């Protein structure tokens, strides 16, 4: 748009095209990668034996 | 690149026996030594090794 | 030996650090004492009485 | 491969937890467990016994 | 100040403040500093008057005077070098005892009450 | 007067002078510009007595503030007028505006009962900058921009002998040919007074340059206005293009939009100034709004009516709740709630964000010598966007950072005090040197030559031509590199996370003094708030755990002491008296001392028996070996405090359908005993809703406190954990040599002295080449050295300008006094000094290479305290491999996936064919955007296609 609508607090809009156009879009983050279950995140240390 | 000054890694359970065995049988270490980008060993001892 | 005396450098390993010594800048006053000693703040005791007064 | 003999645990009365203050003490009573921690004892026999500091 | 406290409680006088000090009555020892601020040793003595201060509240009345401003007075004094005190004491009869140099702390404590 | 002249400046300074200049000047200055409230003449007339405003000392105490969640303010009142012209009848009242908060003198506020600072921005100054441009072609164009304070970008660029765009924005191109009138200037009467004129041939947004921008706009365009006017003049403008026709003939030279001369810090006087402005702004809608309700209802106001605290205390909360300068306190350590309050944040409202992000800010300047540190770039945000304040920095008057500098006057009168301090606009013009005066030659002192920085460029000048000394050690650094011994021996990158450890070290359940440090942990502590300090001199009467009694001048106080107090990252905060019965003290000398202190200086570690060897891969890389002796010893042992609170429903001492297992430690109300030990998943409040709070997986210990705040009722319950050191932790030295521990060994096995005792913790000896950090080196020979003779080392930095080898010239000596004093041989040996032959644990047999061991400070990092998705490219590693099966595992029901994921268990618990909800989901928002994605699988066998419903 030429004048892109803004909300009271002067955000803009995010259409339907941006969630579908960016990273936090649900076309690349969302498909490409997923929060996958059966994970555990801890420090690792070294095992040398 | 696991430096021992801070790292967490996430790690995964294969649940049907078909990700079983293509994890024991094609992601091994055993059989992944030579990096593709030449066909140079990986795991070269360094450090104090 | 150095040249820069170590006697500088040494220190007991036991000290309380005074604090009035002449490497320290001087004690920090407590922030609603300073503005009080200004004049900048006025206490309770002045605020009661003044909204006392036109009580009346 | 020496053993020894030492206090190992401490029963109050009083008290809620051992990080509190007792009143007449001068010290904590986190303080009274670390010197209660650093006394020396001496023993041939094994076994858990009782003292008392009443 | 009364709501913050003064960090420094011995009082620089001048040669006058000190006289009139010294021919009006005073009920306590009176223990008399001179100093020059270019002075070295001095950094290190007017600490310990300061601390001094802190002992004897009111027992005893510690002021300090200044060698630039009164060097002519200080010379009258007797006063060969820089660290210098003199106690003085309640009794007019009495005789003021002078000290030269950083003499310790117990020193100055023992010459108040023994000597004072 | 003369604060950072002689000594070290409180580090909390700028903080605590601003503040000030905010209670004693920027309160008035705001007020000033409150106007009249009349709508166009009636019965109504309301303003501010400015001259009559007083503020009130808080009733709540500090103290009482942070637990009841509060806001410790002052109560600001103003005189106002009232006057209804119908009756012609003055009415006068003291109103009460709102509540402005206070900062204590550690430089923190408490907003809501949480400690808050307000970090300091630095931004572009207002003035007049020329600077090239070029555009897709190159044009070489010179442009001249003049900044406001609000941020103004009014650019004057020059096209050759063409026209001079004035673009305000970046669609307002427009020349100034005719706008020679423009505002209310003339045509050309003054235009051709001033080279030639053949070329020719907004109210309040961006308009007035401010008391700064006048300075700037004077300064580089010299020009004659006083200082007193504010408001841009058309001789600005048109002495703009005078200077800016210049630099096309070669006169002058382009600005540098990095050099601080051209920066302004903006410090919280400047911010709670501000909010005072809005507040102030949004309180004159107010009155507005209640003159328009009280004459459309027609009563008699008091002036009190007609204003409320709204408009004064919301903004505040709204500026340090939402603010990005007003951030939250960090109380790790001592040392994290000194060094917040001296960031420097370039992003924030107006600053260059990360998007403005162009590297050049992220750069060392010449500029920055003495008032940003260049190590502690501080990685927060963005790199280079966060940067902090050096030791000797001071705010100048026009928001500048000015850093004192020895002047080396020549006969010039006494001099007075020879300490200048010196903004960065002339500190570019003196030949400032850092050299000693310890060379000497057949000649005379004054020509021997001394590297010196001059229009920043360093140079080799003779004695006599140095016009200022940098004296300080502590100048150029901050204060978390300067609290590394034997600094210059490190890598600048690695003193630069030297400090992000240091801010990351727990304070231990006994804290431990370094044996070598820097002599800045004495200022660190004393500034920190975290020791108690005599606010009053006199003698000691009575001290104990909780209080302690100091009574001077027929006056005493009852000083309290903390014990056991959670801090913001879940820290004990536990003070310990340090001053016996009967003791004389002075204003400002310590009584007791916090966690992380000793004897009046920071403690964040432990000084322990070292080796740097390799053993056996358990110190591979960053890997640390240590002993069950630090295990066992409680020698790096610390207290950590944990807050869970529930916001209210009716609190039950026990729940139906369950058992004593959780319900063993609810009270009669429903809370935990205060003192019972407490497992992960025990019910902790037992409430009912018409919600529970059970302790999490890791959350363990002791239940210390237990509060009831009771309008909805808060439970607040604190438990303490016992968190010993352990296989995963992170240890870390001051000289960057960070370490997680991945083996613990009995005492028997680890390798041991010549004197039978066995290391503490041992290094691996390849970090140090890798990463150019000796000075953990000199600090474990030294560190050993200490504590054999009983010593404690202070070393300022760069030691090294005494003489040549100066370090291992002090480490060297004190090797052998405790080589010699405690006749222990293998403490020096001649062979390889600061190096020993030490034996194996297991076989007993010598290491035949001797090793360095010593004593250096080791600190516990706070990850362990403190502290899942594939990504895009572990996908491509998995394609890589070929496993289908397993990439689809990840899409598939070990995600968002509730068909396939509803049934997972079971077939796993006894013994696809659908699209998944993310693909399915993909489908509706492109349905959304009147796009059918359609899936259709035409079979092979028979042709038969078929739609794959979504």
């Amino acid at each position: 748009r030429g004048q892109p609508m803004r909300d009271g607090h002067n955000k803009v809009y995010k259409s339907f095209s941006d969630v579908i156009e960016g990273k936090e879009g649900r076309f690349r983050e969302t498909l490409l990668g997923k929060r996958v279950d059966y994970s555990g995140r801890s420090v690792i240390v070294v095992g040398p034996s | 690149n696991a430096d021992f000054d801070g790292d967490q890694m996430a790690v995964h359970v294969p649940l049907s026996l078909e990700a079983q065995a293509e994890a024991r049988l094609l992601m091994f270490s055993h059989m992944n030594l030579l990096s593709p980008a030449i066909g140079d060993p990986i795991s070269v001892p360094t450090q104090d090794m | 030996d150095p040249v820069y005396p170590t006697i500088n450098y040494i220190q007991a390993p036991d000290a309380v650090m005074d604090f009035r010594g002449p490497d320290f800048h001087e004690p920090t006053p407590n922030m609603l004492s300073y503005l009080k000693e200004n004049c900048k703040v006025i206490s309770r005791e002045m605020h009661e009485t003044l909204l006392a007064k036109e009580k009346t | 491969e020496i053993e020894g003999t030492c206090i190992t645990r401490a029963k109050f009365e009083n008290i809620p937890h051992d990080y509190s203050n007792i009143v007449g003490i001068q010290e904590s009573v986190h303080e009274i467990l670390m010197n209660l921690n650093e006394i020396v004892l001496k023993s041939n026999l094994y076994g858990t016994r009782n003292a008392l500091i009443c | 100040g009364k709501f913050v406290r003064e960090d420094y409680l011995v009082r620089k006088l001048s040669a006058q403040e000190l006289q009139d000090l010294v021919k009006g009555e005073r009920k306590v020892p009176l223990i008399v500093d001179f100093y020059a601020t270019w002075c070295g040793p001095c950094i290190l003595m007017a600490q310990e008057l300061e601390m001094l201060a802190v002992e004897y509240e009111s027992n005893a009345m510690i002021v300090k005077v200044d060698t630039d401003d009164e060097y002519e007075f200080a010379r009258d004094m007797q006063v060969r070098g820089l660290p210098t005190l003199f106690f003085i004491s309640p009794d007019p009869s009495k005789d003021a005892i002078r000290t030269e140099g950083l003499i310790p702390l117990q020193m100055m404590r023992d010459i108040i009450d023994n000597d004072m | 007067g003369k604060e950072g002249t002689s000594t070290i400046p409180g580090f909390n300074q700028i903080q605590f002078e601003g503040f000030y200049r905010f209670i004693d000047q920027g309160l008035i200055e705001e007020l000033s510009k409150f106007p009249k409230i009349e709508d166009i003449d009636h019965e109504i007339e309301f303003q501010l007595f400015v001259e009559t405003y007083q503020l009130v000392e808080p009733l709540i105490k500090e103290r009482d503030a942070v637990y009841e969640s509060l806001t410790y303010s002052s109560e600001l009142y103003v005189s106002a007028g009232l006057i209804w012209k119908t009756n012609r009848n003055m009415q006068e009242q003291r109103i009460f505006i709102g509540n402005i908060p206070l900062m204590n003198s550690l430089g923190t506020f408490i907003v809501n009962g949480i400690y808050r600072v307000v970090i300091n921005q630095i931004l572009q100054s207002p003035g007049i900058y020329y600077q090239s441009e070029l555009d897709h072609n190159g044009i070489s164009v010179y442009t001249g921009t003049i900044i406001s304070d609000w941020g103004g970008r009014l650019e004057l660029e020059i096209d050759k002998k063409a026209r001079i765009w004035a673009r305000v924005s970046r669609k307002q191109k427009i020349s100034i040919l005719v706008l020679s009138s423009a505002m209310g200037s003339n045509l050309r009467e003054i235009l051709e007074n001033v080279c030639y004129p053949e070329i020719f041939l907004f109210f309040h947004q961006r308009c007035e340059l401010g008391r700064i921008g006048r300075r700037n706009i004077n300064w580089r365009l010299n020009l004659n206005i006083p200082q007193n006017n504010i408001f841009l003049l058309p001789r600005d403008i048109l002495a703009a293009a005078d200077h800016l026709i210049g630099m096309k003939f070669g006169m002058g030279t382009l600005d540098d939009m990095n050099h601080l001369k051209n920066k302004r810090i903006r410090s919280v006087a400047d911010l709670l100034q501000d909010q005072l402005g809005l507040a102030l702004a949004r309180l004159e809608n107010v009155v507005k709004g209640t003159i328009g309700g009280a004459i459309r209802h027609k009563l008699i106001p008091t002036p009190q009516n007609l204003v409320t605290s709204t408009p004064l205390t919301t903004t505040y909360e709204s500026f340090f709740g939402l603010h990005p300068l007003s951030q939250v306190l960090d109380r790790t350590n001592p040392l994290t709630q000194i060094v917040h309050g001296r960031k420097l944040s370039y992003l924030g409202p107006g600053g260059l964000t990360g998007r403005t992000a162009n590297f050049r800010i992220r750069d060392i300047h010449p500029s920055h010598y003495g008032r940003i540190c260049p190590i502690d770039t501080s990685e927060g945000i963005n790199v280079g966007l966060i940067g902090s304040l050096s030791i000797h920095a001071r705010i100048g008057d026009w928001g500048s950072l000015e850093s004192p500098f020895y002047e080396l006057v020549e006969k010039s009168k006494k001099a007075q005090i020879r300490m200048l301090f010196l903004s960065p606009s002339q500190d570019e013009y003196y030949m400032i040197a850092a050299g000693n005066s310890l060379a000497l030659n057949r000649g005379i002192q004054e020509e021997q030559v001394v590297p010196a920085r001059y229009r920043q460029e360093f140079l080799t000048i003779a004695w006599e031509e140095v016009h200022l000394r940098s004296i300080f050690p502590f100048q150029y650094f901050s204060i978390g590199a300067s609290l590394i011994p034997f600094i210059e021996h490190n890598d600048a990158n690695r003193a630069l996370m030297s400090s992000n450890m240091q801010r990351q070290a727990v304070p231990l359940s006994r804290s431990e003094k370094c044996i070598v440090g820097t002599g800045l942990e004495r200022q660190v502590a004393l500034d920190s708030g975290v020791p108690a300090i005599a606010e009053h001199e006199g003698k000691i009467l009575y001290t104990d755990t909780e209080k302690i009694i100091l009574s001077g001048n027929e006056n005493t106080l009852s000083i309290p002491l903390i014990m056991y107090q959670r801090s913001n990252k879940n820290t004990c905060m536990h003070q310990k008296p340090q001053v016996r019965r009967g003791k004389c003290i002075k204003k400002g000398q310590i009584l007791a001392d916090g966690a992380a202190t000793v004897g009046g200086e920071l403690a964040l570690g432990k000084n322990i028996l070292v080796a740097y060897m390799p053993w056996e891969g358990y110190n591979f890389e960053d890997a640390v070996l240590i002993s069950e002796c630090l295990v066992y010893g409680d020698i790096y042992t610390s207290f950590h405090i944990r807050k869970y609170e529930i916001q209210t429903e009716r609190i039950t001492k026990e729940i139906p359908h369950l058992e004593g297992r959780l319900l063993r430690n609810l009270d009669k109300n429903g809370i935990v005993m205060l003192g019972s030990w407490v497992e992960t998943g025990d019910i902790l409040v037992g409430k009912l809703t018409p919600t529970c709070l059970k302790l999490p997986i890791g959350g363990r210990g002791r239940v210390i406190d237990v509060r009831w705040v009771q309008n909805p009722e808060i439970i607040r319950v604190y438990i303490s954990q016992k968190r010993e050191i352990k296989v995963g932790d992170k240890v870390a030295g001051r000289h960057g040599n960070k370490g997680i521990i991945s083996k613990i060994l009995p005492r028997q096995d680890m390798p041991y002295l010549q004197d039978g005792r066995p290391v503490d913790m041992v290094f691996n000896p390849l970090g140090v080449p890798s990463r150019m950090n000796v000075g953990q080196i000199f600090e474990c020979s030294l560190g050993l050295a200490g504590s054999l003779l009983d010593r404690h080392y202070r070393i300022a930095p760069f030691d090294e300008r005494y003489e040549q080898e100066a370090s291992r010239k002090l480490v060297f000596s004190e090797l052998y006094e405790a080589s010699k004093q405690t006749a222990n041989p293998w403490v020096f040996e001649p062979e390889y000094p600061g190096k020993s032959r030490i034996f194996d644990g297991r076989t007993g047999d010598p290491f035949e290479q001797p090793v360095i061991i010593g004593k250096p400070y080791i600190l516990k990092l706070i990850h362990q305290v403190d502290d899942q998705r594939v990504g895009e490219m572990e996908v491509w590693a998995l394609e890589g491999f070929g496993v289908a099966h397993i990439l689809q595992e990840m899409l598939t029901y070990k995600s968002d996936h509730i068909r396939a994921r509803q049934e997972v268990l079971g077939t796993t618990i006894i013994g696809p064919e659908d699209a998944p909800e993310s693909f399915r989901l993909l489908v509706r928002e492109l349905r959304s955007l009147a796009l059918e994605l359609n899936h259709f699988l035409v079979s092979e066998k028979n042709f038969q296609i078929n739609r794959k419903e979504v």
